[PDB]
């Protein structure tokens, strides 16, 4: 006998595949007991980080009775002028992670009678999660602001109250609706450039507001341009994953991956000891070979936001990294001492 | 000194309420089917059959 | 609804389940002054699950 009468499938006793994920509950798996409110998806599709900012742009947003306002240091050279009493602004989001409610902010660019001193309308803002409606007043009868970000959650401006701090549950319709309730003393109003609901991602990195997690750039150049501004997912979240245990000692190991984007801060880190962790950087396969041989395999996996742009709002870190078919291959013994000159082989075919 | 563990590996198993006899023996089938047992020294011994 | 909407105010239910056979005591106090006189006037009160 040459060879098996038609073979139908083949694996190697050289490398013993530890630990894989393909699908969601594999996934969840390996991921361990990772809480609600981390922004992270698992899909069908892979493992993503989950969009964690909105950033919307004036002329996205849906009008009713909003001015449009032109000057050249806006972004799309446009905003939405909040003019008179009843005249409103509408943005939509599905958040596909729980936003704890410390954490969720509304950043507005925003800017009174193209920089003048007359102030714009008190502006109420009503937030709607599946039918519950939260009403506050961010901003008073009688203020202006100059062209910058601000927080119209957590901070009041000549306002009477704030964001009642409610959690966001995953997969809820989430309705935001900016309201001028009061009359103009300026006739161009308070003039919205960009909306960016935002989870301020305070757990993940330890300061203490969204600016240590987001770009807030205040600068387009001033000729009509786009802005880097809060981009739409986190920067960079690591992955632990759980331990891939093993019975004899790991020497080397090898991975595979499958990836949508592989730039800047991506890599793959790798240890036998639990703590002296190898690193293979922007690729999808790889191979480490560990200082001494030893039990147990610990990975850790960074993925990060990507792209630069400069046709729309934000200019940096619209997409994230996603990856797929994780597959961790190690150097195991496969043909093994059984008796006296009896060997036992115990190859492996994956599910 | 005694001990000669054929095939040595980590144990996965918790044997914490096995019979010493019986997890000895699941140890020496796990490994080269080794010979344990108590010498007329007084002193256990694991190590390669024939 | 008090519990699920709010109206200027500053937090609402931290959503925590009520056990079975649990002795519920729900008190609504006013902390600050009013401009009306006749302040809020509160008709009938029904806690209930939505169901
Ligand atoms: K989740
Ligand atoms: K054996
Ligand atoms: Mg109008
Ligand atoms: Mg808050
Ligand atoms: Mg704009
Ligand atoms: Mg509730």
């Amino acid at each position: 006998d040459t060879t098996l009468g038609n073979e139908l499938a083949n694996t190697s006793l050289e490398e013993i595949l530890i630990q894989s994920a393909s699908s969601v509950s594999a996934w969840n798996t390996i991921l361990g007991t990772l809480a609600s409110t981390y922004p992270l998806v698992v899909s069908s599709s892979g493992i993503r980080p989950a969009q964690t900012a909105w950033t919307t742009e004036s002329d996205n947003l849906a009008q009713s009775g909003t001015a449009l306002v032109t000057v050249g240091d806006y972004s799309n050279g446009e905003a939405e002028g909040l003019d008179s009493p009843g005249d409103t602004l509408e943005l939509s989001f599905t958040p596909e992670h729980d936003i704890p409610g410390e954490e969720f902010a509304l950043w507005c660019r925003i800017e009174t009678d193209l920089g003048g001193t007359d102030p714009g309308p008190e502006i109420t803002v009503t937030l709607d999660i599946d039918g519950d409606t939260y009403s506050w007043v961010p901003i008073g009868t009688n203020t202006a602001l100059g062209l910058n970000w601000y927080d119209l959650a957590n901070n009041t401006f000549g306002g009477s109250s704030t964001y009642p701090d409610t959690d966001i549950p995953e997969g809820s319709t989430v309705t935001l609706s900016i309201e001028a309730t009061s009359s103009s003393v300026s006739g161009q109003g308070h003039a919205v450039d960009v909306m960016a609901p935002l989870d301020a991602l305070t757990r993940v990195t330890g300061g203490s507001d969204a600016t240590s997690a987001y770009t807030f750039d205040n600068n387009n150049g001033g000729s009509g341009g786009y802005l880097d501004g809060p981009e739409l997912y986190p920067d960079q979240l690591i992955l632990s994953l759980e331990t891939a245990t093993t019975r004899r000692n790991v020497s080397e190991a090898r991975f595979t991956l499958t990836a949508n984007d592989t730039s800047g801060n991506f890599y793959v880190e790798l240890a036998n000891d639990g703590s002296t962790f190898n690193r293979v950087n922007n690729a999808t396969s790889g191979s480490v070979t560990f200082a001494s041989p030893d039990t147990n395999v610990d990975t850790n996996i960074s993925l990060n936001r990507y792209g630069s742009r400069s046709t729309a709002t934000p200019q940096t870190g619209f997409n994230a990294q996603e990856i797929d078919n994780w597959e961790l291959y190690a150097d195991i013994d496969a043909v093994l001492p059984d008796d006296i000159g009896v060997t036992l082989s115990r190859a492996i075919i994956p599910p | 000194a005694n001990i000669t563990v054929g095939d040595d590996q980590e144990l996965t198993r918790s044997y914490q309420g096995d019979p010493v006899e019986n997890a000895l023996r699941d140890f020496a089938f796990k490994s080269t089917n080794e010979d344990f047992g108590v010498g007329d020294d007084l002193e256990f011994f694991f190590q390669p059959r024939e």
